[PDB]
């Protein structure tokens, strides 16, 4: 490194380590301002992520005609396939479809009297994410009903609708409490920077009196606010890894009752460095924000 | 060249009293003066004029032979390099030790670290604080504060001296020995501005007496 | 008021008068950080309105013997109705249980061959919401059961118990964020009155020597702490009210997809007088402490 | 009473060096006598001792027949209130006006706000400054700031006046004007102890002369 690189490092670790009770209140502020957004961050990616993988999705429940047997019905599933928006499709013969009917009824005097089986064959279409939407579900059950043996799409478009109502009131919500929390850390980190440099305007007067560049005045304070910034996000990553631990228990237990097995995830070492390098940003142009100011406050004219 | 060149300058503070009128005089390089006058007569403020850290409202100031009346922002810096200035309220970083006050000036100009530890104590030295080093501003008299000062703007060896009353602190005796040591620089060939209330120092020299007087400048012995 | 107090005043007021931008950014600091948790409660409170009015929680079941009438099985309701944690009891007719099996199958019109209805009558007893615990259902269930006339007690059990722990798990995520949030403000209005008043420490050292007593010094210091926190808890009830607006047009698509109709409730004049006087006896004590600290340094000994 | 008295006094700073070792002298009420001593003998040091800022390591100090070598930090204030104090850095506000600096002896008091006007305005007056009233210490020269000072040191009549180098700025002609002060109240009963280096003052008066050498001090004509 360079010597007055050297120097100014020496400079600025020297000011946090003069007193240090101060310093710890104000890496402790900026690092719970960071442990709030790092813990809602950590919700989102895996409540999504369970959502995602175990939240029984409404489905489109395609009813064929009675007439077909189970090789022109698995025809019509082939069909079914081959559709654009159409993932993965599963068949249920009509004896399939009866034995859900006896499950749901538990009496077989519904059924077993009949001289034919009344209820049709369904087919259950796994739809892709990108075509669940409004209009392209809509013109997915179009195309289901154009394939030949369709009769019926028991899709209800109701239950859709309304389920799809209630993720955009939550995306919608969770967005603006984002911004909040993100314009928080600025200020937080702004202003405990533009703060402590203004105790020590004195000094930025003594040196540009004595001939000092603005870029020597300025390496000192930088990289103190980079330190500042630095401190208080590595600070959050240990409470962070410390408030999973405390909810580990938490959701093994819900887990267990539901029987499934589900494990939370923890912030990947991408999105740490990554934390690291932007609060570190902050703190830099916030010091030389404040200390310009400074600068143009000492000029004469 | 080390001269100092006044032609009608006049400075007014900013919504407030007219410090100078028409002040008009220059310098031979080397030379040594003094400068007196009545409390608020605007000694600090012709100093002040010349290193940079005020502009005049009118006329032209010349250092060096170089205008320095309207200077950029960016240049300001080179010309403060070149003068040693001593303030009245001493001006000290009070986070830094006395050794760390002393060879900022040597810093900023990147001298090697085995330089700057001989001339700092050189410079302790002169006056008397060589064993004051570790020591922290605020654990130093009135008159020890005062002379990390002169200190501080000696170590550069710069080729002018503008002193604000250096000895305003300091007995008659130690006074004396601060006024020989601006003696030996100027017989290096440093020019050398004094401002000072001391009648009993001035008394015992015959440089030139620059007497400053409601603003309004008087040459000494004569304006050449 | 007194002279001393109209002194203390007026000097506190003028020093953030004097640097009107950076007691803005102080105040927009602290303005943020009581948003924060002012909307959440909020949503806290909107949404535990609406799961209560609006949720179809699970509920408990009880089937009568096949021999009883409708007016039998009015008597045998009319018990449950008398037990204690009952809310309300509704019946269905063995007409009305194969009335919904008819509307639910959509092919099971074939019911009409059969010489008789083979399903018994069913009752639906909600319990008292603050009686919905796991013991207490249970308990009551086995209470209802010594009633003449029942033929079985149902309870969905699994899905009560995993209901009742995804609830569970919410509450501890919630208060998990809660704590932090407070702790947030705590620190960070704790924090600028701490930094602002290191930078006026020169004037706390002045008046000390001149023989002034600690209280005397203290007070000027105590109103600029409590006004900070005023200032800024009272700038973030504007931003509440704002952003209540904002989220208002959106719960109303929600609604007209639902049809149900729905309001947000905002924060009650009771709640705003409270967080005005909290945030300021927060400021109150940390200009107390800060302030403290300098007049035990400048001592002698 | 208005006497101090010192026995066998020694102050040494944390760390630091012996300031004091074993001063011993007492003043009669209303007498007045100038300190002496060469940079850094520790003339400050013993004012400090005097206005309860120190707290000696030894012996015991006497202020109007109360010991005060172990107040309390409750009873200090109702102490430094009886004295008035000229410190060497001038130690103002820098935040408020002139008029608030020298006010403020008087809010701490609690007199009325009439009162306060006519006396502010009229301490100002004794030293020059009384057009200077709207500014703030910024906006004063070195030796109006130390002015300042005094006039806020005689607002509140004390019953000690202790001055730290009083006329270290200010010239020949102005420090005449600030002694002449003291010395009216000095006839009133007030007993005034002034440290100075000025030996061209000291010589025109025939006051007692209180020599202070390496932190022993001597009586000057006799220790009584
Ligand atoms: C750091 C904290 C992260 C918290 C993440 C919570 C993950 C929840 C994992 C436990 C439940 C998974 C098993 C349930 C699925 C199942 O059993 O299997 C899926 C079941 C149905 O399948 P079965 O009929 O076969 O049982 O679905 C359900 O019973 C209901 C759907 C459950 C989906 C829940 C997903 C959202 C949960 C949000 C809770 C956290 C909110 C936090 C506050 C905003
Ligand atoms: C400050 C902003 C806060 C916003 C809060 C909005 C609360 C919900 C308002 C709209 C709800 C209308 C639903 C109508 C139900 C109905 O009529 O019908 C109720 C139906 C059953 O009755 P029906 O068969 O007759 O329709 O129930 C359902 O279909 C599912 C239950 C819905 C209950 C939702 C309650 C929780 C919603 C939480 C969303 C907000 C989350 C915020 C992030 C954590
Ligand atoms: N920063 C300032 N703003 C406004 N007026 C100022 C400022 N500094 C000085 N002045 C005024 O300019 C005039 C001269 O001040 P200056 O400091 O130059 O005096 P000086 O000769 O050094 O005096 P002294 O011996 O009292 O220190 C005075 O009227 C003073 O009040
Ligand atoms: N706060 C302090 N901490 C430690 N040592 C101190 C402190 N103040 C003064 N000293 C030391 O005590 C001694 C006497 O200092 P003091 O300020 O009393 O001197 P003084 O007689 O007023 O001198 P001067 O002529 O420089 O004003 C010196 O050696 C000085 O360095």
């Amino acid at each position: 490194f360079n010597e007055q690189v050297r120097y100014a490092f020496h400079g600025a670790l020297q000011d946090l380590k003069s007193k240090p009770f101060a310093t710890f209140l104000t890496v402790m502020v900026i690092a719970i301002s960071l442990t709030l957004p790092s813990v809602c961050y950590m919700v989102y990616k895996n409540v999504n992520q369970a959502a995602t993988q175990y939240y029984p999705s409404p489905q489109i429940t395609v009813y064929l005609q009675k007439t077909l047997d189970d090789d022109a019905a698995a025809g019509v599933v082939a069909q079914l396939q081959a559709e654009q928006g159409v993932e993965k499709v599963n068949y249920l013969s009509r004896e399939d479809a009866l034995g859900e009917f006896r499950n749901w009824s538990g009496f077989g005097g519904a059924l077993d009297m009949l001289e034919e089986n009344p209820l049709p064959a369904v087919a259950v279409v796994i739809p892709k994410l990108d075509f669940q939407g409004t209009e392209s579900l809509n013109t997915l059950r179009d195309r289901i009903t154009q394939i030949n043996g369709i009769d019926e799409v028991r899709m209800d478009d109701s239950w859709f609708a309304r389920l799809a109502a209630l993720t955009g009131l939550v995306g919608r919500v969770s967005a603006m409490i984002g911004v909040l929390m993100v314009a928080a850390v600025f200020l937080v980190i702004g202003n405990s920077v533009r703060l402590s440099i203004f105790a020590r305007r004195d000094s930025i007067n003594v040196q540009k009196l004595i001939g000092a560049t603005d870029g020597f005045i300025l390496r000192p304070f930088l990289y103190g606010g980079a330190l500042l910034g630095f401190s208080g996000a590595l600070l959050s990553l240990i409470l962070s890894e410390i408030l999973v631990l405390r909810l580990s228990s938490a959701v093994a237990e819900v887990a267990q009752v539901f029987g499934t097995k589900f494990d939370i995830n923890g912030l990947s070492f991408d999105e740490c460095l990554l934390l690291l390098l932007v609060c570190s940003m902050i703190g830099w142009v916030a010091a030389w924000l404040a200390t310009v100011q400074h600068l143009r406050h000492f000029t004469p004219e | 060249s080390g001269s100092i060149r006044f032609e009608h300058v006049s400075k007014a503070y900013l919504g407030g009293r007219q410090a100078l009128q028409g002040v008009t005089f220059h310098m031979q390089p080397g030379e040594m003066a003094f400068l007196t006058g009545h409390s608020g007569a605007g000694k600090s403020t012709l100093l002040k004029l010349i290193c940079g850290i005020e502009r005049p409202s009118a006329g032209k100031i010349w250092f060096s032979g170089h205008d320095i009346t309207r200077l950029k922002n960016r240049e300001v810096p080179f010309l403060r390099r070149q003068i040693g200035m001593i303030f009245q309220d001493h001006h000290l970083l009070m986070d830094r030790t006395v050794y760390d006050n002393v060879a900022i000036p040597l810093i900023i100009a990147g001298a090697s670290g085995d330089d700057i530890r001989r001339r700092v104590s050189a410079a302790l030295d002169k006056v008397g604080l060589l064993d004051k080093a570790k020591n922290f501003p605020i654990q130093l008299s009135g008159g020890e504060q005062q002379r990390v000062g002169i200190a501080r703007a000696v170590v550069n060896k710069p080729a002018v001296l503008l002193a604000d009353q250096p000895t305003g602190n300091l007995d008659d005796a130690l006074s004396e020995g601060i006024l020989r040591l601006f003696e030996e620089f100027n017989r290096v060939g440093v020019t050398v501005l004094m401002a000072t209330h001391d009648i009993n120092l001035i008394s015992r020299r015959s440089y030139r007496m620059l007497t400053l007087s409601d603003g309004h400048l008087h040459g000494g012995v004569g304006h050449e």
